């Protein structure tokens, strides 16, 4: 495979320098005479004992039990980069106190305890404790390295590309020790296993947004996005490390009583790291969310099914695809237009022959209550007849080279320039370009796909921009690389909001991403391949993104490259139906694979998967509201829900949605069954197809057929469904709800439901929403408000209750505030212990209770 | 005074009271108790369509906001007003 066009660590000169420093006695030491306790931080000088370089450590305790460590030069020749726009706020601090000291150490207490930080002077070292329990150490292996800005370490070439490297060696690095941790996770994006591997005998994990053609599986090469967040889990605690650096970064992981050591090595910027002390993984989720924000609440339609390919050829094709879904009784919310819809890959334009009347095409889709997504990439064709290019050139908004000319590289339209999305004036220009007057042919049901925003540069080093290109404020491209795509995502999402006057929630899919990208929409795992192992790896890839806050994740259903055999396509639909971002997509040269083109047995299996997804939309929507409000991931590893079950710490052929559904999709050709691990002491699980109850913990052998999607509902949960599947989610969002109550062994259950208009910010600006709590105990099901601030005018009502694990009552009695007591009819299956309550008929906005007598 | 009589599911299977016909809840395995609503997954809605050909549509397209019949009668309580287009 052709990987010589991507640097290994040995070919990255700063990585080679850093990684050659091996564990030993650190030359850095803290000058305790310089110690100062301030309003927000402790500052103390550090010195390299041999070079006498002076650094400043800024140490802070933060509210929510986190620590921030920043290290910069005391007297720098010029400022180092500090990552902007990723933190949503200046983190609230807690007061540090000197609570102990000797000749070689100072002990600090965060607020009034229980967290303590021991600063050792010689050699420099930090220890983080809760009371007397050591949580984590910093520089314990003496791997700290800080190359100060001096007056291929300098000028450097790779392949035929030359980096002038005008500032010389400036790389920074630091190691962390996690006593008691044997399992670490995160730092996407890699086509690798959920539990991260030791790097001792190979390459570090690389974080550098890059476009890797036909990327392969189980390897640590950098892919399109970079989230520098690592989670550590043991039976006893959870911790997170957030390395806030936007430059090329390499991560070494080593194991050693059990202990995992983590080392970060970055090309430039300062050392800026957050330690998130848990103790539970949900505490870590909250800690990280307070720093970088939460998943933007998707408009409801974007949680439906998306039909895409490169490329639908013209307006007639799009309308034939739209009509095909209806003629074959298959739901779909969005049809996508890839780059061939534009005029020669000039974005914001339309091909004058194949898309001459885009407003009319959009009106036809609106009459079917469907949406369209158009692709808009950040490379702008160098073309004096192209108004976008002329405006950006005339206003000086392009990334520049050192000699002051606009950077020019190669992409889809041929020669192209790259707007400087780090410049706030450029982002404002971009957002205004999405106004309905500027983006001619767009309409409120047209949303956006940002691709190639690493940025991809076909004739650039590693298929990206030169390191020494120059951005706003004079920063080099090497300084900002990993947030370029995030800025594209951000400016596009703001454009869709602004064009509506601030009312409509955006939908933007982005390929490249960074910490904070969850605020701006969805991501996907790029150009996968139509093969069974790529189907399998979608779970650990989206799980690794979920753990670091990017909940709106998916992979191309069917695979982007090559033609999937029909059985694989069926299994990929079933897999994708239970993943957050659900889009079929395909390469230009693949055969057409709209789902009604297959033989009827495959069509029926795919239709069944689509129906299951649409029915679960109220559940998906509520999980995403909880992600938006709390920072909790939608798709979850089993170990997040069972932190003490060590046999779950590596599982990646199964996952949870919230705490209620466990999914084990079939991912092998010709499979006759699957082995489902059902966790939980005293837990029960219900097969949602057969209603068969199963106790945990066990590995259940479950026979499957082509139409099987192994899904289990956990005892103690209530899942809301729309059982009336229609052609799109807009058609369903006023329909009645069916509640699926899965009884715990104690005869209890609980769940939530969020409802709003499905597409605006009115839930936030006007508190126009409902959050209901449904709870079952004794023999009574009760609906109450989980947030009284929310009211909503809605016709949604409760048409049905399905209770699993219940005996046959003598009578069923409904009480609603404002109504007389009513009697409900019911059906009971003694074989399955399933109770169906007929037509409660009560508004979802009303308090009510149902009693089984 | 003498009272009236109930409804019987076309597939046999069941017999339900008269007031559970078109009561917006599916009581019949073949969907026959809900010819005029969206309540049954296998039901059908009949569009008389005077001036053109009569048409059956899926029950799921009754009051879905989309005009499925030229006479517009599938949309009677959805906020979509369908003009008669049977020409
Ligand atoms: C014979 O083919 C003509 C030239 C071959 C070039 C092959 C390089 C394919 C990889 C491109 N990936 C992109 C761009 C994209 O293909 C179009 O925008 C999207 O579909 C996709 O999702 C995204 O990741
Ligand atoms: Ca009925
Ligand atoms: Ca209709």
């Amino acid at each position: 495979v052709d990987r010589s066009n991507f640097k290994t660590c040995d070919e990255s000169s700063f990585c080679k320098r850093q990684r050659s420093i091996r564990p030993g006695l650190s030359p850095y030491r803290a000058l305790l005479d310089t110690l100062q306790l301030g309003p927000d931080a402790l500052t103390v000088h550090l010195i390299h004992e041999v070079t006498k370089v002076l650094l400043v450590l800024e140490l802070q305790g933060l509210q929510k039990d986190m620590t921030r460590i920043r290290i910069d030069e005391l007297e720098p020749r010029r400022p180092r980069y500090r990552v902007p726009d990723v933190l949503v706020a200046d983190p609230p601090t807690a007061r540090l106190s000197v609570s102990g000291r000797d000749d070689n150490s100072v002990e600090l207490t965060v607020a009034e305890g229980p967290y303590k930080i021991i600063l050792t002077a010689q050699p420099f070292r930090l220890d983080l404790l809760e009371d007397r329990s050591l949580l984590l150490s910093v520089n314990a292996r003496g791997l700290m390295a800080f190359e100060h800005q001096r007056a291929g370490a300098w000028e450097e070439t790779f392949k035929t590309h030359s980096d002038s490297k005008p500032y010389g060696p400036t790389s920074v690095g630091l190691d962390f020790s996690l006593p008691g941790m044997e399992h670490v996770y995160g730092i996407p994006e890699h086509a690798d296993s959920l539990r991260l591997k030791v790097t001792e005998g190979g390459e570090p994990y690389r974080l550098y947004n890059l476009d890797v053609f036909q990327y392969e599986l189980n390897n640590p090469m950098a892919l399109y996005g970079s989230v520098p967040v690592l989670l550590a889990h043991s039976f006893h605690r959870d911790l997170g490390i957030f390395w806030l650096n936007a430059a090329e970064t390499w991560v070494d992981i080593s194991s050693n009583t059990p202990q995992t050591d983590i080392r970060w090595m970055s090309e430039s910027g300062i050392i800026d790291v957050f330690l998130m002390l848990g103790p539970s993984v949900f505490d870590v989720f909250r800690q990280y969310a307070s720093l970088t924000g939460t998943q933007a609440l998707p408009p409801l339609f974007s949680l439906g099914y998306h039909q895409s390919r490169w490329n639908y050829r013209d307006e007639a094709d799009v309308l034939e695809v739209d009509q095909g879904f209806d003629d074959h009784n298959m739901p779909c919310d969005v049809i996508w237009l890839d780059i061939e819809h534009a005029d020669g890959k000039r974005y914001f334009t339309w091909d004058p022959t194949r898309f001459p009347q885009p407003l009319n095409m959009l009106e036809h889709l609106a009459s079917k209550r469907r949406k369209l997504v158009a692709i808009v990439d950040p490379h702008i064709k160098v073309d004096s007849g192209y108004r976008v290019h002329e405006e950006l050139r005339n206003h000086g908004l392009y990334v520049k080279t050192r000699d002051g000319s606009d950077y020019e590289g190669w992409c889809w339209p041929g020669s192209a320039s790259y707007p400087d999305f780090t410049n706030p004036r450029m982002r404002a220009w971009w957002s205004n370009m999405f106004s309905f007057d500027n983006y001619e042919g767009s309409a409120p049901n047209l949303y956006v796909w940002n691709d190639m925003n690493e940025p991809s540069v076909f004739n650039g080093p590693e298929v990206t921009m030169l390191k020494d290109a120059v951005h706003y404020g004079g920063w080099e491209h090497r300084d900002i690389h990993n947030i370029y795509g995030l800025y594209v995502h951000m400016a596009t999402a703001d454009g869709l909001i602004q064009r509506s006057g601030g009312i409509e929630r955006p939908f933007v899919l982005s390929r490249a991403f960074f910490s904070g990208s969850q605020r701006f929409g969805a991501v996907w795992t790029g150009d996968n391949t139509a093969e069974w192992d790529h189907l399998k790896i979608s779970i650990p890839m989206c799980l690794s993104l979920a753990l670091v806050g990017l909940s709106f994740c998916g992979a191309d259903v069917g695979g982007f490259f090559k033609n999937p055999e029909p059985e694989l396509l069926v299994r990929w639909y079933q897999m994708g139906a239970y993943q957050p971002f659900f889009r079929a997509h395909a390469h230009l040269d693949t055969g057409r694979r709209e789902p009604w083109l297959l033989a009827s047995q495959y069509q029926d299996a795919i239709r069944d998967a689509l129906f299951q997804r649409y029915s679960l939309l109220p559940f998906w929507y509520t999980l995403f509201y909880q992600a938006h409000k709390e920072g909790f991931p939608v798709m979850r590893p089993l170990w997040v829900q069972y932190p003490e079950d060590m046999s779950t710490f590596s599982i990646e052929d199964q996952f949870m949605l919230g705490d209620a559904l466990l999914i084990h999709p079939v991912s092998d050709a010709g499979a006759h069954g699957v082995q489902v691990y059902l966790p939980g002491q005293e837990e029960v699980w219900y097969d949602i197809q057969s209603y068969q109850k199963h106790h945990g913990p066990q590995t259940l052998y479950l026979p499957v057929t082509l139409s099987s999607i192994p899904v289990f509902q956990r005892g103690g949960t209530i899942v809301p469904r729309w059982m009336r599947v229609r052609r799109s989610s807009d058609c369903m969002k006023d329909d009645p709800i069916t509640l699926f109550v899965a009884l715990s062994p104690q005869g209890t259950a609980q769940g939530e439901l969020f409802l709003d208009d499905g597409h605006t910010f009115n839930y936030q600006t006007r508190h126009e929403f409902l959050l209901r709590r449904f709870s079952f105990s004794g023999s009574t099901l009760v609906s109450s408000s989980a947030d009284p601030k929310g009211h909503l005018e809605t016709p949604i009502w409760i048409e049905r209750v399905v209770i699993m694990g219940a005996g046959k009552p003598a009578a069923v009695v409904l009480q609603t505030k404002g109504s007389p007591e009513s009697r409900l009819s019911f059906q009971h299956d003694p074989e399955t212990s399933v109770l169906i309550l007929r037509k409660p008929g009560v508004s979802v906005a009303s308090d009510w209770s149902i009693h089984l007598r | 005074y003498e009272e009236s009589k109930p409804f019987t599911c076309l597939d046999g299977t069941a017999t339900i009271p008269f007031d559970q016909v078109n009561d917006d809840y599916c009581d019949c395995k073949d969907g026959s108790d809900e010819p005029g609503t969206a309540a049954c997954p296998n039901g059908s809605f009949h569009c008389t369509n005077t001036g053109y050909k009569p048409l059956y549509i899926l029950s799921s397209r009754v009051n879905d906001g989309v005009c499925d019949c030229c006479d517009g009668t599938d949309e009677y309580n959805s906020g979509t007003v369908c003009e008669n287009t049977c020409r």
